[PDB]
């Protein structure tokens, strides 16, 4: 009942926080992505968040312990993507610019050039304005 | 490429570490 597609999903997000590939999402890892994410996550509250889901008590998240928190909660995402485009457009002006863009990548350790950046946002810029709006931001997610 | 999906998923992971937290603590 958890489809192929899914669990590929769950795995790609548990990569986007296993930025050393070590099969293990840590305090640090997770802190990361908070931050790029806009917000400033205490680092007992990041303690906190491991060790509910942290079965085997060593600190860390590995992939089946986040298969199985995620997929427990599968209940319906659409305020998902609006939510998600909040995120990225930090000057709330309705678009995503390539350093909105820039600044969000480069938090997460993607440790991506700026013309790879600049690329992401050419492929999802389909009115041509050099910015990606809600909708434009709704293809590239979907 | 199939980095910008996974974003939307992180953040869901995020938000449900945060219930679960909140959730012991209530
Ligand atoms: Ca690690
Ligand atoms: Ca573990
Ligand atoms: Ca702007
Ligand atoms: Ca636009």
């Amino acid at each position: 009942q958890l489809t192929e597609e899914q669990i590929a999903e769950f795995k790609e997000a548990f990569s986007l926080f296993d930025k050393d590939g070590d099969g293990t999402i840590t305090t640090k890892e997770l802190g990361t992505v908070m931050r790029s994410l806009g917000q400033n996550p205490t680092e007992a509250e990041l303690q906190d968040m491991i060790n509910e889901v942290d079965a085997d008590g060593n600190g860390t998240i590995d992939f089946p312990e986040f298969l199985t928190m995620m997929a427990r909660k599968m209940k319906d995402s659409e305020e998902e993507i609006r939510e998600a485009f909040r995120v990225f457009d930090k000057d709330g002006n309705g678009y995503i610019s390539a350093a909105e863009l820039r600044h969000v990548m480069t938090n997460l350790g993607e440790k991506l050039t700026d013309e790879e950046v600049d690329e992401m946002i050419r492929e999802a810029d389909i009115d041509g304005d050099g910015q990606v709006n809600y909708e434009e931001f709704v293809q590239m997610m979907t | 490429d199939d980095i910008m999906p996974a974003v939307k998923t992180v953040i869901r992971s995020i938000r449900i570490l945060k219930f679960l937290v909140a959730k012991r603590k209530f």
